[PDB]
RNA sequence: GAUGUGUGCU
DNA sequence: TCTGAATCTCTTCCAGCACACATCAGGACGC
DNA sequence: GCGTCCTTCGGAAGAGATTCAGA
């Protein structure tokens, strides 16, 4: 390809062919000149080496290079390897009618919808716009329609809404690990430049919203649209192919909403009152007459299909909360009431969706998922579940445990100089007693965090499960675990060295107080190894799946 | 193993596109092997309907027509 | 006390530990290294002088002719940095060298010379470094990052474990020179020493032993100490060393002088050894049969016939010993071949070695190095002399010899750059000792074994390469030259040196493009320690150890700042106080600790010297004298942390910040964050974009001052004075009389840098911060650059955040930004971008720049002028015309799609030969007028200052001020005055005036010639037009916005004002984050920063309330003093009683938006201090307040956190990432859509997505994905026609990439074809 | 078109 | 001294997508 | 300016070539 200037592209096949033809012409010239056998033998050797370089360069000892000692690519170098015609241009190709932009949440959507930017769907569904404009007679030829579209008149938007009405698009994230990484959504035109994505499918995509992008593809033919709707639509991908667990499970905000809503404390704005239905419970709560965490007796009607597919209702009076009564209003007819009458974490919601899918079907499951997401977001916003610095309460019996453990360490250190304990068992026991102090501190922390909340029964005090926001979003399963809360309020632990030697003095400070100039450097070893393990050891785990796919 | 069990398949195109392209193509050329476009990777490479899903009916019709 | 740049807004400091070493000049590596490379050294060790004296003087092939270096000189640069950036040529300086060719008289090698010819000859062109440590190569500014490579010397590695597949750990000894071949020694599983030159192949170390002109007996003498056997009457008694028998089994009855010591087969104990020593005996008996397994040391020949009986390294057998007994050789030499301590390795290597003589050893080496060639004696001898003993083909540097001698425990530190016999012998002896058990290997991650090659050293090496390239030709050409006509320029070619230097500075793995989008990014790019590049390791062969942080990185290399991705831990950043040793190693400041007093004198300890002393900790409490209050303090002795006494210590750390780098020392409450989140925070702080109105961080670290001042983006005053005239693009300082020089005093002018394009298409725009007639002092900020506020690095805005879930619009990590933020344009930034329209002359003729375009109406041509170029200031949007360029049968430059703008610069470069176009000459005339006017204005201002100085001289010694004014301005320098030194000063000032007149005239002439020049360009272009758009990218849903503690997020909704939650005062909330992002990723520093910022804004609101209603200075002074005296014990200690009752008012006016708080890195503000500061205002001590919903108007039934967090705005804007592609352009070799957003390209349907499509069973979708919207050609056009025909139907054929594969296989000897 | 560098999300 | 078992040596592999910038294309010699 | 031309440095595993030792 000619570039700017008289020079040409740094082609390698042409250079190798130049070398081979030059050597071959020289050999043919020397064959007629009756050159001495040594010279023609050397030239034949050079021709053989040049041809071997053209066929598969580098298969000999040293590879030839064009410029700056860069080994140029021969014919085999563009058939083999990761940059060959097989893995780069045949098994995977660049694709027309494709897009790429950042993603945002937009929780107002439904399970089968996404948000394409209005200035992107115009570029994607452009030939469809041309066809409909020619059908309606607004344009005359392809050139006129193209000019009208690029000028973005007042009616091309009114035509774009017709080509996109029920024409699904494929949203694909970059690492397509499993088959749920490509799903089909019915587009909804929005003003902006970010592809909105339903919050439920983020678990399947493994797509946070901290700056990642997704690729949108347009099924062109009729069969492609029908496959996108019947097979790849997100409403038909609620079950993980890996295991029978649901994959559209609420994650980290709907879970917190449904955990704050479906939980009781022993006191209320109105506690002993008896309600006559979930609708009246919602009316009571929204009016500010009773708290969401009351302990009432609402009269409910739970349907049951224990017959051969017939829904027979049974009404009773169960001791529940106001929040559980409100949540029951969205549960479809056919589920037992002993599914929301608890403290719904994340496993509880996943099992709720699984039972709903097994009992009712797919359409009620999709409706239930949308309603759960809506009522989780609403009653999570109405809670204001913040996180301060007082929530991470350090147990008072922490520095006492530290002093006792350090006294034991000093005693063992002194015993080391007495010759009773060598540099073996002494190191082992000092590590073990530091671990003992660690578990005692963590147990004191997790006993002060949840059950240590004295509340008044209005007759006297009693205990309950805490409303400590850190513990709330740790118990609900929204985000966090025992390790994170242990490292925030308790002690951090025993951060070892990269070789494998556990540090003699474990970090006794957490991220609620400070960290010393040296404890941070100790933690940096483990943090850097954990960051490097991903970057330079996901390659083998991504090669394993390639081998597994190619063998099967 | 899953590497050798993929390199030693019946269709040389899959083994050529997976790993060790030179060592597979050389052996196939020496032995004069004849591909059949049986699996999924071969049909993906050639550019046909895969005999996997909605194309399984088409591939079944094609096989039963001969 | 504080200056005027400090008594204007003084940041409250919470640092408890006092400081002793102020933060140095941050970019002191680049400037110092290039200063070493560029200066004039009389002796010559650094830079060009050493590089010249290494090669020169140069002599021919005994041709009685020599070219000798004398001195070098750098001419003034052709253009300044601004003109280089505007034009597009490198900022370099000519290299003028006073070469001298000398030829002695014939038949007189050392006699008188025929003639002396010398001339300053221009060879090479070295780029100069600007004031900020950045080069200019093609207008773009490069930064040459430093390199962290293994130091030259010897490294005894281990190759532990996985070798031999049996657990036997080998040992290797690599000798790395600075320049030359390697000398890898290593062991074998069969206990054999194999030398390996340049990793070619294994061969016994005896080959190089013999190559060093050594015999076998000499080898055995070197490596083994003899054991003496003496032939006597009979029984063959043995000369015994008592220490030798330590740790083995007694082969016989160990006896001496009759008595028995150790019985048969008993392991000899040390008590028996000591008792044998105390017996004072030296000779015992030994059975003859025991000597069956021994070796002879020296060769033995007969005394009668001279025939050899025992050659060297031969075994003692009973028959051979019997033959030796009758021969007459009474003294027998054998080796102390212990099987645990003194292993007989080199003897076994001798046995394996097939060579016997030095010449054959040289032949074997020649065959190994250069196989397939006939070996001759002289060729092999010359090859071995050129391998390790020639000063040009092998050169250990000074640091290489230092490491080589220190690793061998020698005393001298200097020495020859080439190796010697003793060097290789000592290396092999040390390796054998390590194999024996004494000594140990040394890891290659220790920072005492990794040097730093900054710009100066790498440029010196590359220049020396070019100098060698030139001197080879200077040697060859000199022997074939005609004398009396060869001035010292015909033989030296300037092409190779300039080519090599340009190849280095332009296209190199370490000549990186400057990441320049805020001062922090460039100031942390200049202080970057890479490990890649020339002489280093690649990211492919980078093990798990190099990435990992070593214990010796403390104080030298940042632990928590390395770019994540393919190269993590290879691109470490330099620490804050880290310095560069003379040899190049990394050293850090330390406070010397005397007997009981922590003194103030500071020692820079290297990474090998640190491992011996016991160094205390930075956060160690002291009591007014330098004494440790507690008896047991925490310290680090040898890479290990333990508790130590108050007397064993001998060094203490300077400050807490010395472990982290500059980029990671800006994060407040760093100690409360995780390390992954700290790394992300540092990287995103590097990626921040500069907003419209820079806003100071309410919670900072106090390092913002150093980062702002020492970056080079702000105009810092050179000499203190008074602002005589402040303009939006110019500052004039009238220096005080004590700071003025006698000659050439005048004043100084600061020309600010207005709106111009950065490397990342951002805007750098210096704006003044001082007012008119304001006294400034030396070394203070006069005008803030991009993202700076009163000389304080301000990368973002203080947003009033609130941590709460809000209807799912902050679901995973998203942000919910209030519409007041976009109304106030707090985050709306400028993006100046340049668009070029080159005019080449292809076939059929050149190209014109006329304003008339065929098939295009006048509506699109309205914006252009009569010459085809758009007017400056046009509100051009996407799709318009900037430059009308026509191609001989239209290819005019158009603004890209979907981007607005405002043209603010048009620069036309026309190659010489073409006269001009009228717009180009209008631009040239305007530039001429501007270049005359600005020079005239600066001359007028500085001569007004000069005449003020004249008058100030006149007021002393007979002043007539009544007649002074009426005099015409010219006749002021020669008024009535005595003939004292005052008249001397007047005459000197007059001389300065006249010289300035002449200099200004010649400068104006040079400026005329420079503007009216020819502006040479690329071959085959007529003229180049560059149009500089300037967009204002507002904030919108999609673009990343991040904090400083690694909490990034993409905005999901620009919510209206009324919908945002509001407190009881009705104040809205600017940003609603997500609480659940705090506990899982433990960056608790964001919440503490939120609380501290809430306290700071409370203080600011109290000040603003007391200042809004007019109140006297007493109440404000009292409240501000209370605010500044809040901490338990801080080193701030600012007293307002010394303020002049107006400076306090200006301070209050600057504080009304929030009192800035300094929270040093590991000397941070504790929670009690935060709560007390919150209680100082009227805010709750718990930090959380009550928020009311904006829509329903009812209270959130839980107190939520509300505060002021410092939000950045990373330049991952959504509009630079949105892209879509219909049927467009396709590739060439394979008919596939192009790749990327620059060209109209489609997203790649990768190998993993095909698997996901196969899993669904969607065959038709996959078939369309890889044929009809891809490589297929006919099917693609048929599908396009069907789609715009109302028909959704595909008729695919075959992808063209399969035909390409078939042709590329058939191009080999293979024949692949389709079967019917 | 290929290299080199820097960067984003996993 | 024939032939399994161990060892030495050479080859192949090391993720997915995306964005930005730069440099290059023969340069050495004849005219 | 146009224009024609002749370094080295990973590591893990597997195959396939050499060498051992042993009956
Ligand atoms: C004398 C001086 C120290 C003062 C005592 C020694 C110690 C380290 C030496 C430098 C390093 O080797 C790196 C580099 C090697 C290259 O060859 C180019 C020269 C460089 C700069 C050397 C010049 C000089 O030799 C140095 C500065
Ligand atoms: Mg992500």
């Amino acid at each position: 390809v000619p570039l700017d200037g008289g020079r040409f592209a740094t082609s390698d096949l042409n250079d190798l062919y130049r070398r081979v033809i030059n050597r071959n012409n020289r050999l043919k010239r020397l064959l007629d000149l009756a050159a001495p056998d040594i010279i023609v033998r050397n030239e034949k050797r050079m021709l053989q080496e040049a041809v071997d370089a053209l066929l598969d360069n580098g298969r000999r000892g040293r590879a030839i290079t064009g410029s700056n000692k860069r080994p140029l690519k021969s014919l085999a170098d563009m058939i083999k390897g990761k940059q060959g015609r097989f893995r780069q241009n045949l098994l995977g190709k660049r694709v027309d009618y494709s897009g790429r932009s950042v993603i945002t949440v937009g929780p107002y959507l439904r399970l089968h919808q996404c948000g394409l930017p209005k200035k992107m769907a115009l570029e994607l569904f452009k030939p469809f716009i041309y066809g409909k404009l020619e059908l309606r007679g607004l344009a005359t030829t392809i050139k006129a329609a193209k000019k009208m579209v690029e000028r973005e008149e007042a009616v091309v938007w009114d035509i774009l809404d017709e080509v996109i009405r029920e024409h699904p698009v494929l949203l694909n994230r970059a690492p397509t690990l499993h088959r749920l990484g490509i799903q089909a959504f019915e587009p909804v035109l929005i003003e902006g430049k970010a592809i909105q994505l339903h919050p439920l499918v983020c678990a399947a995509y493994n797509a946070d919203f901290d700056g990642d992008q997704m690729a949108v593809h347009v099924p062109l033919t009729l069969e492609a649209q029908l496959e996108a709707r019947a097979l790849m639509m997100s409403t038909n991908n609620i079950l993980s192919p890996a295991n029978g667990e649901p994959i559209i499970v609420p994650s980290q905000d709907v879970v917190l909403g449904l955990y704050y809503m479906t939980r009781d404390c022993v006191n209320a704005k109105g506690e002993g009152m008896v309600l006559t239905g979930p609708k009246e419970a919602e009316r009571l709560y929204r009016s500010g007459l009773a708290s969401l965490h009351a302990r009432v007796k609402v009269r409910i009607t739970e349907y049951e299909k224990d017959a051969n597919g017939e829904l027979v209702a049974k009404t009773s009076l169960k001791d529940t909360t106001v929040g559980r009564a409100i949540l029951w209003m969205i549960v479809p007819k056919g589920l037992p009431y002993s599914i929301v009458n608890q403290a719904l974490g994340k496993k509880a919601i996943s099992k709720m969706l699984n039972t709903c899918y097994r009992i009712l079907g797919l359409k009620p499951t999709v409706i239930f998922a949308d309603q759960i997401m809506y009522t989780g977001f609403a009653y999570a916003a109405r809670s204001g579940a913040s996180v301060g610095i007082d929530d991470m309460v350090i147990p008072e019996k922490k520095h006492e445990i530290i002093s006792e453990a350090e006294a034991e360490v000093a005693e063992i250190q002194e015993q080391f100089q007495s010759g009773l304990v060598t540099a073996g068992e002494r190191y082992n026991k000092v590590i073990d007693i530091w671990a003992a102090a660690n578990d005692r501190v963590s147990k004191a922390m997790m006993d002060n965090l949840q059950t240590e909340t004295v509340i008044n029964r209005d007759g006297q005090e009693e205990k309950q499960v805490s409303f400590n926001s850190i513990y709330m979003m740790a118990d609900s399963g929204a985000r966090g675990s025992a390790a994170q809360i242990r490292q925030l309020a308790g002690m951090r632990g025993l951060m070892a060295k990269p070789d494998g030697s556990i540090i003699e003095t474990p970090i006794t400070a957490n991220f609620r107080e400070g960290l010393n100039v040296l404890q941070y450097f100790i933690s940096t070893h483990g943090a850097r190894k954990g960051l490097a393990d991903t970057a330079l050891k996901t390659a083998n785990s991504g090669y394993l799946t390639r081998r597994l796919v190619d063998v099967a | 193993g899953i590497t050798k069990a993929s390199l030693a398949t019946e269709s040389f195109i899959s083994a050529a596109s997976f790993q060790e392209t030179t060592r597979v193509l050389t052996e196939a050329a020496v032995a004069g092997k004849r591909d059949e476009l049986r699996g999924l990777k071969e049909n993906v490479i050639v550019g046909r309907l895969i005999p996997a899903g909605t194309g399984y009916a088409y591939h079944q019709d094609r096989m039963r027509r001969r | 006390v504080y200056s005027y740049t400090e008594k204007k807004r003084i940041r409250k400091d919470f640092g408890k530990r006092p400081q002793v070493l102020d933060v140095p000049y941050l970019l002191s590596i680049q400037l110092d290294s290039f200063q070493k490379f560029i200066e004039q050294d009389p002796e010559g060790q650094y830079g060009l002088e050493a590089a010249f004296r290494s090669v020169f003087p140069i002599q021919s092939y005994s041709g009685n002719s020599e070219l000798q270096y004398v001195s070098y000189r750098l001419g003034e640069p052709v253009f300044d940095v601004q003109e280089c950036q505007i034009r597009g040529v490198t900022y370099s300086a000519p290299l003028r060298v006073k070469l001298r060719l000398v030829i002695y008289e014939r038949e007189a090698p050392e006699g008188t010379v025929k003639d002396i010819k010398e001339q300053e000859v221009y060879m090479g062109e070295i780029p100069l470094m600007t004031d900020n440590g950045t080069f200019v190569i093609n207008g773009t500014e490069r930064v040459i990052v430093s390199q962290l490579h293994r130091s030259p010397g010897v490294f005894f590695d281990s190759d532990k474990g996985k070798t031999h597949s049996s657990g036997k750990v080998l040992y290797n000894a690599r000798i790395i020179p600075y320049r030359g071949s390697w000398l890898d020694f290593e062991f074998d599983p069969k206990d054999n020493l194999f030398v390996r030159i340049d990793r070619r192949r294994k061969l016994p170390a005896t080959i190089i032993l013999r190559a060093l002109n050594y015999t076998t007996e000499q080898i055995l003498d070197l490596f083994f100490e003899k054991v003496i056997f003496e032939i006597r009457d009979n029984k063959l008694q043995m000369e015994l060393v008592p220490e030798r028998l330590r740790g083995e089994t007694a082969s016989f009855d160990i006896e001496a002088n009759g008595k028995v010591y150790v019985e048969k087969g008993r392991r000899i104990t040390a008590r028996h050894i000591r008792q044998l020593e105390k017996d004072d005996v030296k000779l015992i008996e030994v059975p003859v049969e025991y000597i069956a397994g021994k070796v002879v040391a020296k060769d033995y020949i007969d005394e009668s016939t001279g025939e050899l009986i025992c050659a060297a390294n031969m075994e003692l057998s009973l028959d051979l010993l019997a033959k030796l007994s009758q021969s007459g050789h009474k003294r027998i030499e054998t080796l102390f071949t212990n099987d645990l301590d003194h292993g007989p390795y080199i003897s076994e290597t001798l046995r394996v070695d097939p060579t016997n003589d030095r010449l054959s050893a040289l032949v074997e080496i020649y065959r190994m190095m250069r196989p397939g060639e006939p070996p001759t004696r002289e060729a092999a001898e010359s090859l071995f002399e050129n391998l390790f003993f020639s000063e040009d083909r092998y050169d250990l540097s000074a640091v290489g010899r230092m490491k080589f001698n220190r690793s061998l425990l020698r005393e001298e530190i200097e020495g020859s750059g080439i190796l010697s016999k003793d060097d290789i012998i000592d290396v092999m002896k040390k390796l054998i000792d390590i194999r024996n058990g004494k000594g140990e290997v040394d890891d290659i991650d220790h920072l005492g074994n990794r040097r730093i090659r900054s710009v100066g050293e790498m440029a010196e090496n590359q220049f020396r390469v070019g100098l060698v390239r030139v001197e080879r030709a200077v040697k060859e050409r000199l022997s074939l030259g005609d004398l009396d006509t060869l001035m010292p320029q015909d033989m030296i070619n300037a092409k190779p040196i300039s080519a090599a230097v340009k190849e280095f500075f332009g296209s190199s793995q370490l000549s990186q493009f400057m990441d320049q989008n805020n001062p922090l990014s460039e100031i942390t790019h200049k202080r970057r320690i890479s490990a890649l590049g020339p002489g280093g390791l690649t990211r492919e062969r980078a093990g798990f150890e190099v990435r990992d942080v070593h214990p010796t990185h403390y104080g030298r290399v940042c632990p928590i700042e390395t770019p994540e991705g393919p190269n993590i831990g290879l691109i470490n950043s330099l620490s804050v106080y880290a310095q560069t040793n003379e040899y190049g190693f990394l050293e850090t400041p330390y406070r010397k600790v005397t007997d009981g007093v922590v003194t103030d004198e500071i020692h820079y300890l290297s990474a090998i010297e640190e491992g011996n002393y016991v160094i205390a900790q930075a956060n160690s409490n002291l009591d007014e004298e330098g004494h440790f209050v507690e008896d047991l303090v925490t310290c680090r002795s040898k890479g290990e942390s333990s508790l130590f006494s108050r007397d064993q210590v001998d060094y203490m750390d300077v400050s807490t910040q010395q472990v982290v780098s500059v980029g990671a020392s800006l994060i407040p409450f760093l100690e409360h964050d995780d390390a992954n989140r700290a790394l992300m925070g540092a990287n995103m702080q590097r990626q921040a974009v500069p907003t419209l109105r820079a806003d100071k961080p309410l919670v900072g670290t106090g390092m913002e001052r150093a980062v702002a001042v020492d970056s080079g983006v702000t105009a810092v005053a050179k000499r203190g004075g008074v602002v005589q005239y402040v303009d939006a693009s110019r500052i004039v300082i009238k220096v005080n009389e004590d700071e003025m020089y006698p000659g050439e005093a005048g004043i100084d002018i600061y020309n600010l840098t207005k709106y111009t394009r950065s490397n990342q298409n951002t805007c750098i725009n210096q704006m003044p911060c001082v007012s008119l007639g304001e006294p400034v002092e030396r070394g203070d900020v006069l005008a803030d650059g991009p993202s700076t506020d009163l000389g304080e690095l301000a990368l973002g805005q203080n947003m009033r955040v609130a941590f709460m879930p809000w209807n799912g619009y902050n679901f995973e990590d998203s942000i919910l930004v209030s519409e007041r933020v976009v109304q106030e344009d707090r985050f709306t930034t400028i993006h100046i971008q340049e668009l070029a329209c080159v005019s080449r002359d292809t076939k059929l003729g050149p190209e014109e720049i006329t304003a008339d375009i065929p098939n295009v109406g006048e509506a699109a041509l309205s914006k252009l002028d009569e010459s085809g170029i758009v007017y400056i200031g046009a509100e051009v949007t996407g799709g318009d015309i900037l430059v009308g360029k026509v191609t001989p049968k239209d290819s005019s430059l158009r603004v890209p799609n979907g981007v607005s703008g405002t043209v603010i610069d048009v620069q036309v470069f026309t190659r010489d030969g073409v006269e001009k176009d009228k717009r180009a000459l209008e631009i040239e005339e305007m530039q001429l007028k501007q270049a005359k006017k600005d020079l005239s204005e600066e001359l007028q201002i500085l001569e007004a200052g000069l005449f003020s100085r004249i008058r100030a001289v006149l007021v002393a010694g007979g002043v007539e001020a009544e007649k002074l004014d009426k005099l015409p301005r010219d006749r002021w320098l020669e008024l009535g005055l005595t003939d004292e030194e005052k008249q001397n000063q007047l005459e000197q000032l007059a001389e300065q005036y006249d010289e300035l007149k002449h200099e200004f005239e010649k400068k104006l002439e040079a400026k005329r010639r420079k503007i009216t020049q020819g502006d040479d360009l690329a071959p085959g272009v007529l003229k180049i037009v560059k149009v500089y758009l300037a967009v204002k990218r507002r904030i919108q849903p999609g673009d990343k916005m991040a904090g400083r503690h690694g909490n990034k997020g993409v905005i999901s909704k620009i919510n209206p004002i009324e919908d945002m939650p509001y407190d009881e005062n009705g104040t809205p909330v600017d940003i609603v984050l997500n609480p659940l992002g705090v506990p899982s990723r433990m960056n608790i520093g964001q919440i503490l920063e939120t609380h501290l910022g809430m306290a700071a804004k409370g203080i600011g609101d109290k000040i603003n309330a007391m200042l809004k209603q007019q109140q006297e200075v007493a109440k404000l002074r009292e409240f501000i003093q209370r605010a500044y005296d809040l901490g338990a014990d801080v080193r701030q200690k600012v007293d307002l009683s010394t303020f002049s009752d107006e400076e306090v008012m200006r301070l209050a006016e600057n504080l009304r938006k929030g009192m800035p708080i300094a929270t040093p890195v590991f000397d941070g503000a504790k929670e009690a201090e935060i709560k007390e500061l919150l209680k100082l205002g009227d805010l709750p001590t718990s930090g959380q307040i009550r928020l009311y919903d904006g829509r329903t108007g009812e209270q959130f039934e839980r107190p939520v956190t509300v505060g002021y967090m410092y939000m950045l705005k990373l330049n991952h804007l959504v509009d630079d990432k949105m892209h879509a592609r219909s049927t467009g352009s396709y590739s060439l070799v394979t008919q596939q859509p192009l790749g990327g957003k620059a060209q109209f390209g489609g997203q790649r349907f990768g190998e993993m997505e095909v698997w996901a499509l196969e899993a669904y069973g969607a065959a038709y979708t996959l078939q369309e994905m890889l044929t009809v919207k891809s490589d297929d050609v006919n099917g693609r056009t048929k599908m396009y026609k069907n789609i715009v025909d109302g028909n959704h139907q595909m008729e695919p054929g075959m992808p063209e990439s399969f035909n390409v594969l078939l042709k590329e296989i058939r191009s080999l000897g293979i024949n692949i074809e389709l079967e019917d």
